């Protein structure tokens, strides 16, 4: 009885939110702590 | 009904093998993820709740009103599930919505 | 396809300039600047492709006054109006609808 | 000679990811960021909503290179017109023509 | 010239609002040491 998952945090922090939505090519990448899909901010507006 | 639209959209994401709805994120943008799903009526039990119930006196909750709009189905679903900042475009249209 | 030819010849005109303004600007910080305007050349000439896919594949139709819009969305997929084999109707199950 | 124009002048910034909506729109007809010299605020008389929108404007003209010392110029309707729900927009629309 | 509409995040108020519409100045600054011809009008009249 667990199909519906609502989640406790959105996948970016509250002071990368503003990052990640200025960053138009940022993508979530898998936390090797957490495990969940989040925003890095090695991964927020770099050249990669 | 807005229960009903949150099974919805979990249960479709399902059968777009999408398990976790933030795996769409490592292909697009949050911006890029948008809900224009509507209702012809939106929370009538809500709508009910703050015509009837406040008139009577009955224990409504404060925030029936936001819970009767027709947008708010698709806010509770991008913000318990998607995250998205995509756009929202909320249609009425009856039965053609 | 004269499209894809026509497309391939602007790039290669494009690449070239590129390489004399390469040949321009210092050395010192040329990898930063060809690695720009390459990712620039790129994006440019897959926007040209897609936009002749788009008038030659997908919005053929748009202008034809000739080729209705069900006939086009029909026809983009070389479907035929006899393909069209099955019509979800509204069918309410009121006299007038 | 349409996809063309759109191409080169219309959508000349949809692909590429340097360029903002925002940016490519004000481009498309000669304009810059410094060029957006109003803006009509919702300005619904909140705390939190004037906090947040005041916050999410010069988010943008920091993001998007404004000039420093070249404030956009806030006008708030709802002063004298009051809040509506849903004409609000539509008021701020035609007091920014 | 532009018209978008966004959401902001995951969230339990409905009338809370958010940066969900800085997404309309999103934009990529890795690499942006030289100007991109593309948004060079005279470029485009050329290509035109």
């Amino acid at each position: 009885n667990k199909l519906f998952v609502s989640k406790e945090h959105a996948p970016y922090t509250d002071e990368l939110e503003e990052d990640v939505y200025l960053d138009p090519l940022a993508r979530v990448s898998k936390d090797k702590k957490s495990g969940s899909l989040t925003f890095n901010s090695k991964n927020i507006q770099s050249k990669d | 009904i807005t229960l009903f639209v949150l099974v919805s959209v979990v249960e479709a994401f399902i059968a777009s093998g999408i398990t976790d709805p933030y795996e769409m994120y490592k292909y697009v943008h949050v911006s890029e993820v948008g809900n224009c799903s509507g209702s012809g009526m939106g929370g009538v039990s809500a709508l009910r709740g703050m015509f009837k119930d406040r008139f009577k006196d009955e224990p409504v909750q404060n925030d029936i009103l936001q819970e009767s709009f027709i947008n708010t189905m698709s806010a509770w679903v991008n913000m318990l599930l998607i995250s998205s900042s995509g756009p929202i475009k909320t249609p009425v249209g009856a039965c053609a919505t | 396809v004269t499209r894809e030819a026509q497309i391939k010849d602007w790039v290669e005109n494009e690449l070239e300039a590129l390489k004399l303004e390469a040949e321009e600007i210092p050395s010192e910080d040329q990898n930063e600047f060809l690695l720009e305007r390459t990712r620039e050349i790129h994006n440019e000439a897959e926007s040209q492709l897609r936009a002749a896919q788009q008038q030659w594949g997908n919005d053929f139709y748009k202008r034809d006054p000739r080729i209705a819009p069900l006939r086009g969305a029909l026809a983009t997929y070389g479907l035929t109006i006899d393909d069209l084999g099955v019509a979800s109707f509204h069918g309410t199950s009121t006299k007038a609808n | 000679l349409r996809a063309a124009q759109q191409q080169w002048g219309n959508d000349f910034y949809k692909r590429d990811p340097r360029i903002a909506p925002l940016r490519g729109a004000l481009a498309t007809y000669g304009l810059t960021i410094d060029d957006l010299g109003v803006a009509s605020f919702h300005g619904t008389s909140t705390k939190a909503n004037d906090k947040n929108e005041s916050a999410t404007i010069n988010e943008m003209m920091k993001h998007l290179g404004r000039s420093e010392g070249n404030p956009v110029i806030g006008v708030f309707q709802k002063f004298l017109t009051g809040h509506p729900k849903g004409a609000a927009g539509a008021w701020m629309m035609n007091g920014a023509l | 010239a532009m018209a978008a509409t966004a959401t902001d995040k995951i969230g339990r108020s409905v009338p809370a609002p958010g940066k969900g519409i800085l997404t309309t100045a999103r934009e990529h600054h890795s690499s942006v040491k030289y100007a991109s011809p593309n948004l060079n009008m005279k470029y485009r009249k050329r290509q035109l």
